[PDB]
């Protein structure tokens, strides 16, 4: 049998259990991403050591997590981040020679092992600055990139309501360029939305949660036709 | 510029004293013929010195 | 001059090399060729201590060999009773990635720390009756990876920042740091004296620093791949190292050269976790293959698998008196082995 | 009661009541109802089972099956073989009573199984953020223990079990008793809400998943693949359910509710019935044969895993 | 740490009273709650014991359907109504705080105590032969208490109590577990047993240290107290 002292020492991790599991279901409604990107980019202005931000939007609440200040190699601290929901990229599409630094990166957290199963979102910012740059035509794409010399925007996209030609050709081409480094392997359970924004554009946590949505579908199907 | 702090910590640690690989070896098994009766895990217990058993 | 530093120091390591190379008179496998091995050690999972809801991170054996510490990335440090397996306590962390933790071996106070660079101590033994932040030492400009209880006031933390600190719980200030790292440190263990310890960096290198002195003394290399777990010898002449290259070694300290490697040809996963037992003629350590491989020490020769868990091993560890293997994995189950 | 006598003629032996049927019937649900679980033997072990209610409920479904397709065919082989009789070892009608039960557990758990899974598939599909592998469990044998007390039910007076037609089995009796008429009316009715609440809910998940699909994608993110994949898995589960299993439960209402009583005053049925409920149960007996076929060995990876 | 018990008074043969304790500087939903009655003449006694949450409430034997034991956590109380009350109910009570797991020291605290004054089987007999040791500062001095049940179980602890009641002043925990000592107590007190009699023994005296020890076991309910012993 059990001493008394043993049924208190019992029913006291029963509670424990109790409260865990509270815990833990007011803990899973909320779903967590990894912000990711460089210091040319505008991770922190994006929604309106460790820095988590709190946002909530249609009912569905976000914790962003903008781990800092380990730069060089990502390894020994993103294998935390195997669970996240979603890893939201960002890169300056504006300046062109950060481009490849950029394109490197995107590929190193691409095939990294522990990060096989998660979805990244592209967030192509500075919109405004690119289509200056390119308006302006001092600077040329085609120097970095000789490819974009030979390239054409595809006949069945949808053009912008008013962007004009080269704006939307530099615009196709980067996001050509990331879609590409991201089609090279994982044929499934991997995804690269590559929605571009604006400095200023309160219509982007929808973006965020649009996508979540459609990762979670995916998953969802996934596991419902494998078996 | 700070190059000499690795060349006087290499100088340091290439001073010490080394003991031949067979040493430490006759060393090593001598602890372990000692301590082998005292390790529960290399020898299974009885069921009834096992704190865990059920 | 650089020039004239870099020939010092290429002439300081041919030199190493050279006095290594020839003190390896012979190999422990030869020696240890005349001896009986262990035939097919073979373990169950005798307690199963479950709750958690996320992966588990880290564990720690208590001084009484009854009482076990483990964390997970819900930020929650869960103190057991693995005789039982009751829940003796459940510490709600401020922070939910935290990626080590520590038992006090007198068994007051429980260190915690991850990605916060924040290393926190509770006290369990309060008036109150409750358990609240002892305190928070901080300092480390990245990640805590690795922190022991080196006394019930020194606490000593290796961090990601390529440095080591030894703090003063009371005064709550770096007593001594240690720096010559070129990478990130992900092991530490505390030798039996609580003298000197060896950190592994990410460079595949293993160092060892005086906790008086605080110099490095010796410096061990061999591994393509970095270092992610380390444990002294019972005896504490010699130690073992695991790396991402899915094998093994273990060093001497005395003789300064490696003296033993650990291989298969059929394990490509990387080691998490090693561990020592009681005699030291077992080298318990994890894989990313979800199971842990009985390595012999002294043998270099597989004896069983504890083949019990669905994911990765996170942590392994072996009390005191040798009578428990506990083990956690990221299925957010503990098993006890025996 | 129990017993009955019937006049069964050579042309129809041979003909309509050839053991045959039910051999092969038996042979063929027992070998793909092993495949069923030869894959789901490899699911399971590989671990990936997030959302795991829905493999628990697909595992319950074929093991029910698997046993009900087991146990029944091994008694009516038996039966048909003359390697026993009813009246000869069945002083104690226990057995067709047994049989009875194992009849109606068998033939109304995978019902209620597809409408679990059913809801399983809306509601994560449908609302794709809400949301142990024990709840699921739990849900299974809630399932399987309303199967067993709804077949249970006759034994304590309210229903009745009797030999059927060409007596190589005993069934439900179909009457003007109005404990029959209750049992009856039950039975088809928790059979068609079951189908129905199947039908209603893989409408709406297959309608949403159109609409995401043909929904602008834009750029075609990915292929559809799975999204249209999913799709006809959805459709075929329709069809395989409701032709099969509405038509049997149809007669039966009919015939607890058709006036005049199809059933004599002495017990004996019309022979047009009779041959009639025969061919509907044994249509109806695929359902149970084609749920592995188009749960599992349909699917792309399991047809892989599959191949040589 | 504080326990302020308060709701006494002069109540008559066949009434009804509430006693309430309120409990501060710890967390009181966390640790249970028993009730020790201490008569005029006779020494403690256990009444009633709550555990953490309610789950789990216990009553003595000599009063059953007739108290009433309760807790509010919100409110941090407790609350002890008494129903019929008699003659015999005359002493004083106590509130005492004991949390229960691995390592613990069940009824660390106790209250100041508050009187209650009316107007007008098969459980463990522990006994103290001892009723007065008189000593002098200095010396050294043991105290035996005798159990009629072995109060060793299975698991290898043996469950007893060393409690010291200083002269005006409540009663106050000195050893647990007949191995462990107190927290805060003096060195100077050992205990020690062999599963049927225990002793404790003390090196040096001191005017502090004096009072009337009370031996106690909690192997299993009711928790039943020794005859005490008293120094001079
Ligand atoms: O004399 C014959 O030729 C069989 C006449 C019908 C009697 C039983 C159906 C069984 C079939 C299998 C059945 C199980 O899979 C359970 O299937 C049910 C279907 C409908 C209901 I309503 C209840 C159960 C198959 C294997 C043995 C039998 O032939
Ligand atoms: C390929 C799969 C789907 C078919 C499984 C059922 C098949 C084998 C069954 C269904 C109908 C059956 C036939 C029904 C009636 C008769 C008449 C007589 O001559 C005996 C055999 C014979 C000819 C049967 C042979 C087996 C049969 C063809
Ligand atoms: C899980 C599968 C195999 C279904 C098993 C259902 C079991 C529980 C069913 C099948 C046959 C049933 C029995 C059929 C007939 C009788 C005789 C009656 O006087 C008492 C009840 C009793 C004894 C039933 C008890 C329940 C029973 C044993
Ligand atoms: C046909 C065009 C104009 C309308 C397309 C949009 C809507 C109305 C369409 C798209 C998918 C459709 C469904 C697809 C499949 C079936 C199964 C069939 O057995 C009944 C109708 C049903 C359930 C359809 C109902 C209408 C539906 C929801
Ligand atoms: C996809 C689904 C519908 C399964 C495939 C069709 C099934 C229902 C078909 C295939 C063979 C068919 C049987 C073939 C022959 C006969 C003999 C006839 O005198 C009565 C009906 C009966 C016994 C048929 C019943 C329906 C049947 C079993």
């Amino acid at each position: 049998t059990v001493s008394a002292e043993d049924k208190a020492a019992a029913e006291r991790s029963k509670m424990i259990d109790k409260n865990l599991r509270e815990d833990g279901e007011k803990a899973r409604r909320t779903l967590r991403l990894l912000l990711l990107g460089a210091d040319n980019s505008g991770k922190s202005t994006i929604v309106k050591g460790i820095f988590e931000t709190k946002f909530q939007v249609d009912k569905v609440n976000f914790h962003m997590f903008d781990v800092g200040g380990q730069r060089d190699e990502r390894r020994k601290w993103i294998q935390c981040f195997n669970d996240v929901t979603a890893i939201i990229f960002v890169v300056d599409s504006s300046d062109y020679n950060r481009l490849q630094e950029a394109l490197n990166d995107f590929k190193s957290i691409w095939n990294n092992r522990w990060l096989r199963t998660i979805s990244v979102i592209l967030f192509l910012n500075k919109q405004d600055l690119l289509a200056e740059k390119v308006l302006a035509g001092k600077s040329k794409i085609e120097d970095y990139f000789p490819e974009f010399a030979r390239y054409t925007t595809p006949e069945d996209a949808t053009p912008e309501p008013g962007e004009d030609p080269r704006v939307t050709r530099a615009k196709y081409f980067i996001r050509k360029e990331f879609v590409d480094i991201s089609t090279a392997s994982g044929d499934g359970r991997h995804i690269c939305y590559p929605h571009f924004t604006c400095a200023v554009d309160t219509e982007n946590a929808r973006r965020i949660f649009n996508d979540c949505k459609d990762i979670i579908l995916q998953m969802n199907l996934r596991e419902y036709n494998l078996v | 510029a700070q190059a000499r702090k690795l060349v006087e910590q290499l100088k340091m640690e290439a001073n010490i004293d080394r003991i031949k690989v067979s040493k430490a070896a006759a060393d090593l098994m001598a602890y372990c013929e000692a301590h082998a009766k005292e390790d529960p895990l290399l020898t299974p217990v009885p069921a009834s010195e096992n704190p865990f058993r059920e | 001059e650089l020039d004239q530093l870099r020939q010092e120091a290429e002439q300081l390591k041919n030199q190493i090399r050279d006095a290594r190379k020839a003190c390896a008179d012979a190999t422990l496998s030869q020696i240890t060729n005349n001896i009986d091995p262990v035939g097919r050690i073979q373990m169950r999972t005798r307690r199963t201590l479950r709750g958690h809801l996320a992966k588990i991170y880290a564990m720690h054996w208590g001084t009484d060999s009854r009482l076990l510490v483990s964390a997970s990335q819900d930020g929650k440090l869960i103190i057991w009773d693995s005789y039982t397996t009751n829940k003796v306590h459940a510490i709600p962390l401020r922070s939910s990635w935290v990626m080590t933790c520590a038992y006090a071996p007198s068994g007051n106070y429980v260190a915690c720390g991850g990605l916060d660079n924040i290393c926190s101590i509770y006290n369990l033994k309060t008036r109150e009756g409750n358990v609240r932040v002892s305190r928070e030492l901080a300092g480390h400009t990245g990640y805590l990876s690795c922190c022991r209880f080196l006394d019930d006031n020194q606490i000593v933390t290796s961090s990601g920042d390529t440095t080591c600190a030894l703090w003063d719980i009371e005064t709550g200030q770096q007593t001594t740091t240690f720096t010559g790292h070129t990478g990130d440190v992900m092991s530490l263990s505390l030798a039996p004296d609580t003298r000197l310890f060896v950190s592994g960096a990410c460079d595949a290198s293993a160092k060892l620093w005086d906790v008086r002195e605080g110099m490095c003394r010796q410096t061990f290399t061999g591994h393509e791949s970095d270092i992610n777990a380390i444990c002294f010898f019972p005896n504490g002449n010699a130690f073992a190292t695991g790396s991402d290259d899915a094998t093994c070694r273990l060093f001497d300290l005395r003789a300064d050269q490696e003296l033993m490697t650990y291989s298969h040809d059929n394990i490509i996963c990387g080691i998490t976790s090693v561990s020592f037992s009681k005699s030291g003629r077992l080298l318990l350590a994890g894989y990313d293959d979800f199971n842990c491989n009985v390595w012999d020490a002294l043998k270099a020769d597989r004896a069983g698998v504890l083949a019990g868990h669905d994911n990765r091993v996170s942590c392994l560890g072996v009390t005191d008196d040798g009578m428990a293997v506990a083990t956690g994995s990221w299925d957010s189950f503990l098993k006890i082995w025996n | 009661p129990c017993f009955r006598p019937t006049n069964i003629t050579l042309e129809e032996r041979r003909l309509i009541a050839s053991p045959w049927f039910a051999a092969s019937f038996c042979v063929v649900g027992l070998a793909s109802n092993l495949l069923a679980l030869s894959v789901l033997a490899g699911a399971r072990q590989g671990g990936s089972h997030t959302r795991s209610s829905f493999l628990t409920f697909l595992c319950g479904l074929v093991l029910t099956d698997f046993l009900g397709l087991l146990v029944t065919g091994t008694i009516v082989v038996s039966q048909h073989a003359a390697l026993f009789e009813w009246h000869a070892v069945d002083p104690g009608c226990r057995l067709c009573r047994f049989m009875g039960v194992v009849m109606i557990f068998f033939g109304l758990s995978p019902l209620l199984l597809g409408a679990a899974m059913a809801s399983e598939r809306y509601l994560g599909i449908t609302r794709p953020f809400s949301r142990s592998q024990r709840r699921a469990w739990a849900t299974v044998g809630l399932v399987w223990a309303a199967a067993l007390a709804l077949g249970l039910l006759p034994l304590l007076g309210v229903g009745r079990y009797t030999v059927q037609y060409p007596g190589s089995w005993c069934f439900l009796t179909l009457g003007a008793e109005s404990g029959d008429v209750a049992f009856g009316l039950l039975f088809s009715m928790l059979g068609g809400l079951s189908v129905g609440l199947s039908f209603l809910l893989n409408t709406v998940s297959v309608a949403t998943l159109c609409h995401v699909y043909h929904g602008q994608e834009a750029a075609q993110q990915r292929p559809r693949d799975s999204e249209v994949e999913m799709m006809a898995q959805l459709l075929g589960i329709m069809v395989v359910a409701s032709v099969c299993w509405l038509p049997l439960l149809v007669f039966i209402a009919q015939t607890v509710l058709r006036n005049p009583p199809a059933m004599s005053p002495a017990g004996q049925l019309s022979r047009t019935t009779e041959k009639e409920l025969l061919i509907y149960l044994r249509v109806a007996t695929w359902n149970q044969i084609l749920d592995p076929w188009v749960y599992i060995l349909f699917r792309r990876a399991v047809l892989r895993r599959l191949q040589p | 740490v504080q326990l302020v018990e308060s709701g006494g008074g002069l109540v008559q043969p066949g009434g009804s009273r509430k006693l309430s304790c309120s409990a501060s500087g710890f967390a009181f939903s966390s640790f249970g709650m028993h009730w020790v009655r201490q008569a005029p003449e006779k020494g403690l006694e256990w009444v009633a014991y709550i555990s953490s949450g309610s789950g789990t409430i216990y009553y003595a034997d000599t009063v059953k359907g007739r108290f009433t034991i309760s807790r509010d956590d919100p409110k941090n109380t407790l609350f002890l109504q008494m129903t019929s009350l008699r003659s015999e109910d005359t002493a004083m009570y106590y509130c005492v705080r004991s949390i229960y797991y691995y390592g613990s020291s069940p009824f660390d605290f106790w209250g100041q105590g508050t009187t209650l004054t009316v107007s007008s089987g098969s459980d463990i007999v522990m006994t103290q032969a001892t009723s007065s040791v008189p000593v002098t500062p200095g010396e050294s001095v043991s105290i035996s208490c005798r159990s009629s049940k072995s109060l060793l179980h299975s698991n290898g602890n043996t469950y007893l109590y060393w409690f010291l009641q200083r002269p005006g002043q409540s009663p106050q925990l000195l050893i647990y577990r007949m191995s462990n000592l107190a927290s805060g107590v003096p060195d100077r007190f050992s205990g020690s047993g062999s599963g049927t009699a225990f002793t404790l023994t003390i090196s040096r005296l001191e005017a502090e240290d004096v009072g009337v020890y009370y031996c106690m076991q909690h192997l299993e309910y009711p928790l039943t107290f020794g005859a005490g012993t008293k120094l001079e």
